[PDB]
This record gives structure tokens, sequence and C-alpha cells, in this order.
């Protein structure tokens, strides 16, 4: 796309974007213009025409879409990335929702295994990993982020048992043994479980801390995921 | 026999026995798989078919890595005996061109895992020099395909028995591999397989427009 | 206009023209086209098993959730009342 | 309570699966199709191509670097299945023990480094034990005989027939190897190996005059028996006499499910027939795997009943959509 | 030759009495001697159990190592690095029985003295100091593990910077305090009780005896290093090693007088040969002779 | 004889048990609840780990398939959410099988599928149901149906087919077949005729376990 | 890494400039000290053992075994096995792969000097213990199969075998030996870094450097194998043809003193 006059439709690996350095007037004026690449791109260094060249170059099939982070005119930094199943294009990284299951209970964490990432919603993808087609990774949630509201004396057995799906933001990244996960938000907790303590009727959530079994008749008590 | 797999027979032994080619593409056919390519390339001398498929990036956890990395299997084919060891080096090979082309630094805690077929080889008429074009052509439209960040598309000719590997429109070579070919042949052959390299360059571009 | 842009000029036209746009002879004896186009039930390599459009009555009843879930996602008297309760609590903290 | 909300956002079908397969493969059923988007009793298709891998694919080329025995690509969904046969030489009515069987490996890739994984070890002894007890191959069949091959001092060589001392016997093996596994895979394995058994040939067999006194002087530093007699036996593959088999023993499988439909745990009985997502993989524990031959004969149920209810009915209907499936298979590639 | 050299050899595989190198034999009856390292015994009957001499160190007669790994003590200053980044502590590698340990209480920090880290995390540990940087810490107090809680704590401690690494035995070094100082040329020598060089340009923190705060443990690798200054430094560390092939302590001195012997050859790859290594050793010895010490 | 049943005659295990039909003859042992391993933690559901062990030779991918098998019948056999996140290792083990192991798995499997039962009885952990299961054949000779059948019987066979049942309210009432492998050439009327047999004869065997288990259990536990 | 990240810039600082002054200060063309021990083995055909400046050991051993060469196309065997790696991970086959291509029976070494008459072959068994590693082993495992195989002392045939002398197996002399002669090729390992080439990197060298090239001298000239390698993962960039071409003239200028000190101890 457009962005200005210099910039491709369509890029592809190993094909410029645009210039490290560019100007145009607007106004009778030059803006010096400064790229950097995001996700999807990277600078790349060249020597052409017997000088250094660094150029902005697309890694990645896509459309070329420019967002931002902001001579006698001021310089303005345009972030150049190019968006283009899709667990091979994220990680699980900070700001990246992840779906997890709990693969185990403790007394300040919960072991869960990560089974899927979403798109940084409304465009989602699905995790290659499987206990079926094998290999599993984990991260944390803790105690701490169970809730906001309050949070330093609500344990995770209160809110949280052994195979319930939970959707949790990472947090950060964190240490390399694990990725902090945050189910603080008013969006996060669990999608759903079983009755019974996971064993029971499938059940969602009828109020943001109960879900009602449509077996038992009765509540069973969580910290609950909302749209 | 073994205990991990059924062997048959053991005291049992084998029988004894008595730009000049068209590359096509083809991506995204099969699923369970982050991307797969399949290459066909047919030449006088010989008929070929290489599948790849690349899985993840993968998260490999309890463990920070300074960056990502790149494992590459190699499978026989299922009408090509080669030896173990031979998959090993061109494996080996791979990696150090992959290494170069594709960026490592997007993700931390990766280990990407590749595959290698190379199903069919037949000849209507060594012999793994000339395969290293069509495996460099296939794994790359894999990494492009899954949304795996890349330098240049990496691709390369084969002038007699001999394989050198270009990124950026010939300018840069990232890999080199000459066995059993003839002394002094470099001006022909790099002359030769950039031809082949701005040639399948543009085949992959194309495959990747189709989507 | 400048040497920046005449440079930039000549390298995405070498790029682009690198590429070109010729058509692919296929001469596919392995099939695998047909394959990538599994389509419906109607379609190019697929068995037969219902003679009506399989695909469009099933997206047909993903579309009519979709647009009443998204926006109606906070609009709901249940979440309006529990927004109350989550912003009064929430108010001692920014402050 | 009673104005409603707190269900979460509307998650795709696959990302839906991940986080509950009991939850979306009942969500799928209740609109009455499959999970994969598709009618119950309709399957996968079936697309085979035979000889574009196998050494006899052409007259006019025997190369020796080749030696695959019968061959077939079949592809199935996204599924793909490769199959060659091949042999080796080993020296030697109703019963179970006149029938051999084929010694396969069954290689499944679902993105593991190994190859060796307790999924497909599985398989493959299991599918030696499907060959067994269908009764395909009798042992009279690999039980060949050798002419001689006399060199003459002519300048030339005869290999003499015999009309196709000791005794051999052959042995079959099949490398079959899987790319994208997203359901059972068993009856693509089982489909795929018909055709290839029906496409085998096997090479001839010849020895030289004075066999039986031929020696070995092969091994060293004993101990005695360091030189014996020994038989010698090439294979040459300039005529090869094709695969003498029992057509009535060949099966066509197919796969089953049966499961239950609940209208509360999406918040009697139903059969589907055939697997083709994660979803129906993970979640249909009541299954029925059927081998079913095209009169009516059928070589082998087996039923797992891995938890839900299995009334006889569905497993009466089961037996006659495998047997017509199998009528479909045989007419449409003629083999 | 003119471009390798190759000592050579053929033929075959390869090329009195001491103080108590067998254990297994009778060192002392006495039972108010050899109760200390290095011995074992049964009764007061000690049988050594080590390989060495026997020599009075502190109060008691009692069998030493003739050579072994590196021993931490307190008041040692040593150039070691990270092994392992862990949730508080690193894990230090000074070339002993085991790792020696550095933790949040005893770390000097850039951006401030102490700054820009607010709680505990592996990560925020792991930015400052990767597994393999190399550092110079102070020994805080030796525990009787084997482990040594180390402290970086000056501007001068924390991050080794522009130079090249070297490396020797541990005993063939002074043991001191300190071993840290400016040499000619302008280069500085980083010189731990451990065996660990590191020779870098002449900075800030060692020009300010004749500093940095945001450059403690930051990664930073200055462009003004130039021609003359990196030679000097591959001069440096070959007449080193030099020392070490000799068998010889390493004092300041010999350095000195070793750097300028060495410029009799015009070109610093003739300087790693061995009959050049076995010259500069004869030389410094000949000096010591002659001068008294 | 027919069948013998014994339990607790290994001592160092949870709980174990022989089970010998005729010449087969199987000994058996759960253990467990124990801690899991890693690999084998599963969230909401106790694990299992099977291994089928042969008397001759040592244990290939026969006994996987068999493993898969035994596996398949044990899942809704045991309570899974009785208890979560264990592990529970059932080791069997072959004494003799006195017929050929690759050609015929008929008795060997309806044996271990019996001595897993009586094990997990003694183990103490939950048991939805009563499971028997009991091998059918086949002979050419008179191309007819022999119920639990010798040695002899099954060399002679053209079939052989084991059938399981789930057994509830009195142990009396077939719940569900947890399994039912035909193998070799049968038709329906056979197949339904097999069921029918079936059904008599597993209630039958399901009484001489129930009271195999009352009379050995009744002097341990007393009041 | 193994390296410290300021470490690993001053080194390529260092090196990328014009003098490409290193830790042992070589120019590039020189090589560190190494040395040969021979023949330590009497029950071998020949033996090597050669200890090189970083502490690296390799040991090199020569067994054999005459077989009829008309059921065989290989003459020489090679095994490679690395101390602290097994006998099947990734780089230990990978470097049996490069050495049997590199000893490969008429591409530069000879299949007429195994042969002691045309129908009998000798078949070598080159058999490789590294005895420690911690930099790359094959220009080392060269370097030492030259002296051995220069070492490699063969049995002497007892009489001029035909290949019609009685047509029986040919039988050696009791004690007399013949001395192998037979000229292996001798790999030489380039590194790149910048633009500027040097022979023969030192592990430091090794781990900052974009990409190195393997080439092989034999009988006087460059032959093939030639492959390209990446000595790191890490520090890892592309490179232009002239310096590919740079690297050819600066071996063929400097591989024959080295062969000919080599070849006399």
């Amino acid at each position: 796309m457009a962005c200005n006059f210099q910039f491709p439709e369509i890029a592809y690996p190993g094909k410029l974007i645009c210039p490290q350095y560019g100007t145009e007037n607007k106004d009778g004026e030059d803006i010096i213009f400064n790229y950097v690449p995001g996700p999807g791109t990277k600078l790349i260094q060249y020597e052409h025409n017997g000088r250094t060249l660094e150029a902005i170059t697309a890694t990645l099939v896509g459309t070329v879409r420019c967002e931002e982070e902001k001579t006698r005119r001021t310089v303005k930094n345009i972030l150049v990335s190019v968006l283009p199943n899709d667990f091979a294009n994220n990680l699980p990284k900070e700001g990246d929702i992840v779906l997890t299951r709990v693969t185990r209970l403790s007394l300040q964490r919960a072991n869960v295994e990560i089974l899927a990432v979403e798109d940084k919603a409304a465009t989602f993808s699905v995790s290659q990993a499987s206990s079926d087609l094998g290999e599993t990774f984990r991260g944390i949630i803790r105690s701490q982020d169970v809730r906001s509201t309050d949070r330093d004396r609500v344990k995770v057995i209160e809110c949280f048992k052994p195979g319930d799906i939970v959707r949790a933001q990472v947090l950060s990244l964190g240490d390399g043994t694990n990725y902090y996960l945050t189910t603080a938000r008013n969006d996060l907790g669990v999608v759903f479980a079983r009755a019974a303590n996971g064993a029971g009727g499938l059940m969602y959530a009828t109020d943001w801390q109960m879900m009602t079994s449509p077996v038992t008749g009765a509540t069973e008590k969580r910290k609950c995921a909302k749209p | 026999q073994d205990r991990r797999r059924l062997l048959g027979p053991a005291a049992a032994k084998p029988m004894a026995f008595s730009s000049e080619q068209e590359l096509s593409l083809h991506t995204g056919f099969i699923e369970n798989c982050n991307g797969s390519a399949l290459v066909e390339a047919r030449s006088l001398g010989h008929q070929t078919s290489l599948i790849s498929a690349v899985y993840g990036p993968r998260s490999i956890r309890g463990s920070f890595t300074s960056q990502g990395t790149i494992s590459i299997q190699l499978k026989n084919g299922l009408l090509e005996k080669y030896n173990t060891n031979e998959l090993k080096e061109v494996s080996s090979f791979l990696m150090g061109i992959f290494n170069s082309v594709v960026n490592l630094s997007r993700y931390p805690k990766s280990g990407i895992d590749i595959f290698v077929y190379l199903t069919y080889d037949k000849d209507l008429t060594s012999q793994i020099s000339s395969l290293i074009p069509h495996c460099i052509t296939s794994i790359t439209l894999a990494l492009a395909d899954a949304g795996i960040e890349l330098v240049d598309m990496a691709g390369a000719g084969e002038a007699n028995g001999t394989v050198v590997s270009f990124i950026k429109n010939g300018e840069e070579i990232v890999g080199f591999w000459k066995d059993d070919g003839d002394d002094e042949d470099l001006l022909e052959c790099l002359d030769r397989c950039k031809e082949q390299y701005n040639r399948y360059r543009d085949l992959m571009i194309s495959c990747l427009m189709n989507q | 206009t400048d040497d920046f842009a005449f440079t930039n000029f000549i390298i995405k036209d070498k790029k682009n023209s690198l590429s070109t746009s010729i058509p692919l002879s296929s001469q596919n004896s392995s099939f695998l086209s047909l394959k990538k186009h599994n389509n419906e039930l109607l379609g190019i390599f697929v068995p037969c098993n219902l003679p009506k459009t399989t695909r469009k009555v099933a997206i047909e009843n993903f579309n009519r959730p979709s647009p009443d879930d998204i926006i109606q996602s906070a609009q709901l008297n249940a979440f309006n009342e529990k927004l109350e309760n989550l912003n009064i609590k929430s108010v001692p903290k920014a402050e | 309570l009673e104005t409603i909300e707190i269900h979460p956002i509307t998650f795709p079908p696959e990302v839906l699966a991940r986080i509950s397969p009991e939850l979306s493969l009942q969500r799928h059923l209740s609109l009455g199709i499959r999970p994969c988007l598709r009618k119950y009793e309709e399957f996968r298709d079936v697309a085979i191509e035979n000889n574009t891998l196998s050494r006899y694919a052409d007259a006019g080329n025997i190369d020796t670097k080749n030696n695959i025995l019968g061959s077939n690509v079949l592809k199935s969904g996204k599924t793909i299945v490769i199959t060659s046969i091949t042999g080796g030489i080993i020296e030697e009515e109703d019963i179970i023990a006149n029938y051999a069987s084929v010694y396969p490996v069954v290689e499944v890739e679902r993105g593991r480094v190994g190859a060796c994984t307790d999924e497909e070890m599985t398989i493959s002894q299991k599918l030696h034990d499907s060959i067994l007890h269908s009764r395909i191959l009798p042992k009279k069949a690999l039980k060949v005989k050798a002419g001689v091959r006399s060199a003459n001092e002519d300048g030339t060589f005869s290999v003499l027939y015999p009309d196709e001392k000791r005794k051999w016997s052959y042995v079959l093996y099949a490398k079959i190897v899987v790319l994208s596994r997203t359901g059972p895979v068993f009856d693509l394995c089982w489909n795929s190996l018909m055709y290839a058994l029906q496409s085998v040939k096997l090479p001839r067999a010849f020895i030289d005059e004075r066999a039986s006194d031929l020696r070995m002087t092969i091994r060293t530093r004993g101990r005695s028996a360091t030189i014996r007699e020994t038989y010698e036996i090439i294979c040459d593959q300039t005529k090869s006499v094709p695969l003498m088999i029992n057509a009535k023993n060949i099966a066509f499988a197919s796969n089953y499910g049966i499961v239950e439909l609940d209208p509360e745990c999406q918040l009697n009985t139903v059969l589907i027939a055939d697997l083709d997502t994660e979803a129906e993989e993970t979640s249909i524990h009541s299954t029925i795997s059927i081998l079913a031959a095209p009169s009516g004969n059928y070589k082998q149920l087996t039923l797992m009943g891995g938890g839900a209810k299995i009334t006889p009915e569905m497993i009466k209907r089961s037996l006659l959509l495998s047997r017509v499936r199998a009528d479909d298979l045989s007419t449409r590639f003629n083999i | 030759s003119e471009v390798i050299t190759i000592t050579k050899r053929n033929g075959a595989f390869q090329n009195s009495d001491s103080q108590i190198v067998t254990p297994g034999e009778l060192v002392t009856d006495d039972p108010i001697w050899m109760r200390g390292h290095g011995t074992y015994f049964l009764d007061n009957m000690t049988y050594s159990s080590v390989a060495g001499t026997v020599s009075r160190v502190n109060r008691l007669l009692s069998v030493i190592p003739l050579k072994g790994r590196y021993a931490p003590e307190t008041g040692d200053h040593v150039v070691g690095r990270i092994a392992e980044v862990g949730n508080k502590r690193w894990k230090v590698d000074i070339g002993g029985k085991q790792h020696a340990v550095l933790m949040l209480g005893s770390v000097n920090l850039p951006g401030g003295i102490l700054r820009r880290k607010s709680e505990s995390d592996e990560l925020q540990m792991r930015s400052f100091l990767k597994e393999g940087d190399l550092l110079n810490a102070e020994v805080q107090s030796l525990f009787q593990d084997g482990s040594a809680s180390l402290h970086t704590r000056s501007l001068k401690y924390g991050k080794l910077r522009n130079g090249m690494f070297c490396q020797v035995p541990s005993s063939l070094i002074v043991r001191a305090k300190n071993h840290t100082h400016n040499l000619p040329g302008n280069i500085t020598v980083v010189l731990g009780v451990n065996g660990y060089i590191w020779l870098r340009k002449t900075s800030q923190m060692d020009l300010a005896r004749d500093e940095s705060s945001w450059q403690i443990y930051s990664d930073e690798n200055d462009p003004s290093i130039s021609n003359n200054i990196r030679q000097a430094i591959c001069r440096y560390a070959n007449v080193i090693k030099a020392l070490a092939f000799c068998e010889i302590g390493i004092t300041q001195q010999r350095i000195v007088s070793a750097y300028e012997a060495s410029m009799v050859y015009s070109n610093v790859g003739e300087l790693i040969e061995k009959n050049v290594m076995e010259s500069i050793g004869s030389d410094i010895l000949t000096a010591e002779k002659m001068r008294g010490n | 004889m027919s069948v013998q049943a014994e339990i607790g005659i290994l001592d160092h295990v949870d709980g174990s048990s022989e089970f010998v039909s005729q010449d087969t003859k199987v000994i058996c042992s759960v253990t467990g609840p124990i801690e899991p391993k890693a690999r084998q933690e599963l969230p909401t559901q106790l694990a299992l780990e099977i291994i089928v062990r042969p008397a001759k030779g040592v244990a290939t991918t026969r006994e996987k398939v068999l493993e898969d098998k035994l596996r398949a019948v044990l899942t809704p056999l045991i309570t899974r959410h009785c208890y979560p996140r264990q592990l529970c290792q059932i080791t069997c083990q072959i004494l003799e099988s006195g017929e050929d192991e690759a050609e015929f798995s008929l008795r060997e499997l309806s044996c271990c599928i019996n001595a897993a039962f009586l094990a997990l009885v003694d183990a103490g952990i939950a048991l939805n149901s009563m499971c028997a299961s009991i091998p059918i054949a086949i002979i050419k000779d008179t191309s007819d149906i022999i119920v639990d059948p010798t040695a002899e019987q099954l060399k002679i066979s053209l079939s052989v087919h084991t059938l399981a049942l789930e057994f509830v309210n009195g142990g009396k009432v077939v719940k569900n077949v947890l399994l039912l492998d035909s193998n070799g050439d049968f038709n329906e009327d056979q197949l339904f005729s097999l069921l029918e047999l079936g059904e008599q004869k597993c209630q039958e065997l399901v009484t001489n376990i129930r009271r195999i288990i009352q009379d050995n259990i009744s002097p341990r536990l007393v009041v | 890494m193994s390296l410290s990240v300021a470490e690993k810039s001053y080194l390529y600082d260092s090196l990328a400039s014009t003098p490409s002054i290193r830790p042992d200060g070589r120019l590039p063309h020189q090589f560190r000290p190494i040395e040969i021990f021979t023949d330590f083995l009497p029950s071998s055909n020949g033996s090597s053992r050669i200890i090189a400046s970083d502490g690296s050991e390799c040991i090199v051993s020569i067994k054999s075994k005459v077989v009829d060469h008309h059921v065989e196309n290989e003459l020489l065997q090679v095994d490679v096995d690395i101390a602290g790696q097994r006998d099947d991970a990734l780089v230990v086959e990978t470097i049996t792969s490069l050495l049997n291509k590199v000893l490969k029976s008429g591409s530069g070494v000879d299949s007429s000097k195994l042969q002691l008459t045309k129908k009998y072959s000798f078949k070598i068994f080159v058999d490789v213990l590294v005895i420690s590693s911690h930099s790359h082993p094959i220009s080392l495992i060269s370097f030492a199969i030259y002296s051995a195989l220069n070492s490699t002392y063969l049995p002497k045939l007892i009489s001029a075998f035909d290949d019609l002398e009685v047509e029986e197996l040919p039988t050696f002399h009791d004690y007399d030996m013949v001395k192998l002669d037979i000229n292996p090729p001798l790999v030489f390992i380039l590194a790149v870094v910048g633009n500027n080439m040097l022979l023969d990197p030192a592990a430091n060298e090794s781990e900052v450097a974009n990409n190195g090239l393997i080439i092989s001298w034999s009988n006087g000239k460059i032959t093939s194998p030639i492959r390209s390698v990446a000595l790191n993962d890490s520090n890892v960039k592309s490179f232009k043809p002239h310096l590919l071409k740079q690297g050819l003239a600066m071996v063929e200028k400097y591989a024959p003193d080295v062969v000919r000190s080599l070849e006399n101890l």
C-alpha cells in the first residue's frame, strides 16, 4: 500500500519497500523521513553504486502497511511492517494471547500447556503442537495475576483446577523456563470447564466467577472469561 | 528383529542386481504442517520430485537460547539409495545456507524442524550434487509459506556437479560445493548458475503470487 | 529529484523485472494441483455425498452469530451490571 | 441470571477443537454434519496413481538403482500415503501357517523428529497381523525355484528357465511413509497396500552348476569352519514373472464411529462413517474398524468400545456401508 | 620453516625423591600435626591423601598439593565468567571445584550504581550479564562448601571490555590481593588469582590512578581502538605465553622486560614459536641472575 | 480344568493376581496410584502405561498392539477421574502361552484382561463394572463354533474371536461391548451367534471370578 | 556464546581491518606450531598422534586387509569417532563423509599405489580417534593422514603375483614390508571476516567468522572436494566472488611449502 510516493503495493522476500531515508515537500517544505523496520521487515545492509546503501527489505509475502510510533520540518518516524497454519509467524510473546490448559495445579502457581496462540481478536490461529501430534511446552499463571480486584489472598485453587481451558495474555516472556501469564483483565479467564472438578457436564460462564453445571444443578466456582 | 520395529527374518539378505530443466512448483497442498512445498524437475537425464515440510517455530523452553536454530532431516528416497553420512553432509550444508538466509532474531527459544523428503529420482538414460538446486528451491518456498523471515529467496544452479548458491540477484554467494567436477570450471559454472538462480528466483516468487 | 531516489528506482525495477510473469505448463502427472483445490464435494477430486452446496450452508451458519456476538460482547444487561461492579472498585485505584 | 451474556466470543473450528474437541465435535453434530463439515455417511475420496515409483514402471528402462516391486501413491483428504513393496531372498488350505505376511515398517510423520514412535510401531505390527488373518498370500507363491545360469566360452551367456539340491522363498516388506496425518490412518495404509500388492512382480533367480559345492571363504580367523560349501543365488530382473495372488481375499478398509449427542453438553446414539479431523480422532472413543471384501466376506472387524453406548444396530449398518465402499473402490480403479 | 613450525619426531608415542607423593605411606604418627588438609587418618597415623610436599602453612605441618584446581580465598580478586543465570544468583566459573556465587546484594549495575531494576526476574539479571560475559569481581567470604560468595561494588569492578582473552595456570602467576596494573604502550592488564587474564586499552577506571558508572555491565566496544593499540595487545599476550611456557612466575616487571626483548623480531606471529618462547624466558632468568633477585 | 484365579499372591505390590486358563497362564500386577512421570502426566485423568511381556523371547512390536487392545478395554473399566495426575503401571507377565505367540493371540489376550481386573480389585482402584473376556474359535473341520478352545483346537481354526462386555446392575446386564475383535473370515449370521453364546458364556465366567474374589477377600476382611 | 559479546566485537574489529591481527597475531599465511609423533603401534601399518596448539589431539591409525577389488568400489574407509560425542551425532557423520570423499579413489588420491596386481587391492581401514575437540578437527585429521600414509608400511608380496599366477589368494613375505608412497590431499581451511581472507583460523577466529572455505591440495594443484561451511550459527554473513577467487590464489601460493616441510621429519 501507498503511504507516500515510494511504496510497493505487493512485496515479497528480498524486495525493497522503501529507502532508509526519504524526502518529499509538503507545503513547499521538505520533511526528511526516517524509516525503520518492525515485524515482517528487516533493515538489511547493501553496497550499491560504490557506496554503502542500507534499505528496508520485506521478509514475508504480503501487503505493505504503514503504522507509527510517533530540513525545516520535523522528522516523522514511520515503522514498516508487512503482515501477510500460522504458529510459524508467532511464538508466545508479549501482547499475544494464548489458549492454555492446566496440566498441573500448585500452591502459588498453575502450569498451563499452550495449545494455541491468538493473532495480534478477529484473526485467530492454532498452534501446530498437540499432545497427539507430539511435543509440549507450558507457561505459568500465578496467584498474583488471577484477578486484580483482590489477588493477594485469592489462591488459584479457589479459581482454577486441572483440565480447565483458560484464555490468558502473555504478560512477559519472563524467565527462559516459563511464559508469564496474566488472567487479570476482564476478557481473560476460563473459557470453559467441565463440572464436578473437570469430570461432569460441560459448563460455561454464567457469572464472572461461577459456572452453572447443567447436569448437577450447582455452581462450580472459577475465574472466568468474558467477551 | 528389534523392540521398536518389525524387521522380519534377520538371516535374510537383499536381492542382488543384474537452462536445460523445467522446475514447476507447488505449495500449500497438504495440511498438518505450517507450510509445505513440492518441487518436480524434469530434464533429459532424470526426473525427480522432492517434497518438503517445515514444522514450527516451536518453543524449546526450560532453557533460554541466544537465538533460534534450524534442524534438517533428509529422508532417503523410496527409489534412491544413499549413505546416511552423505545425507548428514548435505543436511549440514543446507543448514549453513539457511543460517545465513533465515533471520533468527525475531524468534527466541526457537527450534524449527525441517524435513526434506528426497522421494523420487528416476533416470531414463556424485548424484547427490544434482538435487541440491531442487532441495534449496523446495525448502525456501516452505519457509515463505509458513511466514518464517528470510533475507532473500535462496536458490542455486548446478553446472558440472558443481553447486553454487547465491542471494541478492547473483551478487552474494551463501555456499559452494564442488565434488567430482573438473579443475578450473570456475567462470563457466558461476556464469551458468547465475542464469539458473535468476531463472528460479521468479518462479518461486510467482508460486507465492497465486496464494 | 535525488540521487537516493534514482538508485532506489534502478534497484527496485531490477528486482521487479527479475521475476517477470510467465505461465507455467503443467504437465503434472502426480495430480497435486487438483488436490490443492479440494473444494466442495461437487469439486474436483472429491466424491459426492450431498447434491446441495456443502460449504455455503455451513458458512451461513457461521455468518448468523458472528456480527451479533462481536458487537454485543458487552451490550447485554448481565455484562453492563458486571461492568459497574468492576468500575466502582476500579475507581479508588486510579485516584 | 436470565438476561444472559458471559459466553466467550466465537473461535474458528480448529481453534475450537484445540480448546475442547469434546465441545467442537458435538456442535458440529447438531447440524447433522461431521466436524470436517460434511454429512455423516460420506467419506474421503480416494485417488491413486500406480507405477510412477516402481522399477517396472517402463518396459524400455530397467535400472539397477531401483528394485521397488510394487508401488502406489494414494491421496485422501490431505493425508497422503506412499507405498513401496520390496523383496528379499531367504533360503529355507485354511490353516493360518500356510498363509504368509508382509513384514512392514509404517512410518508416520506428525512433526516428530523421530521415526520410531509408539503410534507408528503399533500400526506396522497390527498391519502384519491383518495381512496374516486375511489370507492373501499363500506361501506356495513366494516359493520359487531357480534355473541355471551357465556362462559360455562362446562369448555368450545362457540363463536357462525352468517353466516360469536346495530351495528358497521370498519375503515381502512394505516401506510406507505418511505425510500430514489428520485422522485414523490405518485404513489408508491398508487401501494403498492392496493396489501395490496387485502390482507386485517378483525377479527371477538362478544358480551356477555345482551350487552345492560352491565355496565360502568369507569367514576367517577361526577355529575351524572357515572353509565350507555355501549356495549363492543372484536375482536377475531382466525377466520378472508377476505375483500369484488370491483375489477373493483382497479387502478394502473403512473406519466408523459411534458417538452420542447431548443437547445440554454443547451449552441417543449417532453413527459417523470415517474420521478426518483432530476433533474426530480425539473424542470418538467408540469406533469400529472393519476390513470388508466385496462379496460379503469380512476379514476383520475390531470394535473398541471406549465408553459410549453401542446397540448392535449401528454395527449392522456399518458392515453394509463398508462392503459398498469396498465395491466402489474396486470398480473405480479396475483393481 | 617460514610459514609453519613442526617439532619433528618419529618412532615413539611421546618424548629422585620428593616428600610424600603417594598416599598409603606413613607421614607421621604425631597426634598434634597433620590434622588439616590433604591427610586422613586411623588413629593419629596419617597416611597422606593427596600428592605434594609437607610444609607448614598456618599452624600445622601438612601435606600441600603439588598442583590442582583453583582454590578461592577471602581477599582474592579474580576474573571469571557467567555459567548460568538463575532467579537469584549467577553461577560463576572461576576454574574451581564447583561454581562461585554472585547475587543481587553484591552487584553494582549500569544505569545508576544499583538502578534500572525494581524487581527480581531471571530476565532483568540476564540483560546486564549474559552467559559467557567476563567481569572482575572480589571474594567477599569463602565458605567451607568450596563455594565463594563474590561481590562487585566498585565502579572499577564489573565488566571487562575492549580487550582480548589470555589464560594460564594459576600457580605460575604471583598470588597477591591485586595484580591489576598499567603497563607500557598504555594498555592495562587485569590479572586475577585464578589464571584468567584480560588485556585491554587503558580506559577511564585504570587511567584515573596515575570513571564509569553507566558502563559497569553494559555492552560497549569502542570504535576508537586503533591499529597500534591492537598489535600492542597481541604482542603483550604472546610474551605472557612465553613465561607461561617456561613454567616460572609472572610478575609485572617480567612482562615489560619481555616485551622489549621480543622486538628483535619484527613480526608478532614469530613470537608464539617455541624457539623464541624459550629465548624470552632465558632472557628474563638471565636478568634475574644479573640483578640479584 | 477350565479356569482358576488367585489374588494377593504377590506381596510387595499394591495389587496382584494369577490367572490360569488351562495351558495359558498370566500373572499380573497393578502398581499405583503412584507418582506420575512428566511425559505420562495427564490433567484430569489417571495415566495408563501397560506392558505385556511374553514368556518366550523378548517383547517386541506385537506387545504394543496388545497394549493398545488392553488399553482400550481398560480406560472405561478404571474410573479415570478417580485419581487426576497419577500413573498406574500394569505389568502383565506371561508365564506360559502354551501356543504359538505370533500366530494366535486369542487366549493370551483374554487371560490378561481378566488378570488385569482381578489385580485392580486387589489394588483397590475404582472399577465401575465387572469385565471378563472369553475366547471363542471356529474350527474348519465341522465348519462351526467351539467355545473356550484348547491349544489343539486353535491349530485347526479358520477364525478366532474375543469379546469383552461390561457388566452392571447385578453384573448380569450387559451394559456395553468393550471389545469384539473378530479375525479370520466370518459372515453376519455367525457373528450374532458369537454375540448370543458369548453373552451367556461371559456371564458364567463373571459368576466364577465374582465367587473367587468373595472367598479370598472374606477371611481378610472380618468384623 | 562460550566467549563474551564484548570479546566477539573486539575480535571482529581486530581481524576485519587491514592488518588482521588476532591472539597469535599471524599474517594470513601462517600456521600454528604442530607436533607430529608417528609409528607407536607395532601392531598397526602406520599410526599418528598430532598435538596442536589449542590442545586439540587427534590419533589416526592405519590397519588393512588385502581384498579382491572387483566386488568392491571403495578402498578407503574412514571411521571418525570424537571423544565425548556419540557414533551418530550430526557433526561426527558429516566429518566422516568429508573425509571419505577427500580420500575417494581416483579423486586426488591414488587407486594404483594400493594394488599389488590387477585383481587384488588392499582395503585400508582408516580409523580415527579424536582425543579432545573444542575447534574443528578436519584440517588436523588431514594433516595426520598425510604423515600416516607416508608412514604406512604394507606387507611386501612374496613374489610377483599375476592375475593368472595360479588363481589363488595372494600371500605375503614373512618379515619384509614395502614402504607405502602415496600422496593424500591436504585440507586447508580459510576464513572470511569482512572482506578479509585468512588462512587457518584458530578457535577464537572460527567463533566470529562469517563463513570459511574448505579446499584441498592434491598433486601440485587444487582439486575437488570444494565446500563452504559456516563456522558458527550466530555471526554469519554472505560473501563475494572476488574473495573466493583471492582464497584460490592464496592456497596455490602457500600450500606447496607446507607439504614439503610435513613430508620429511
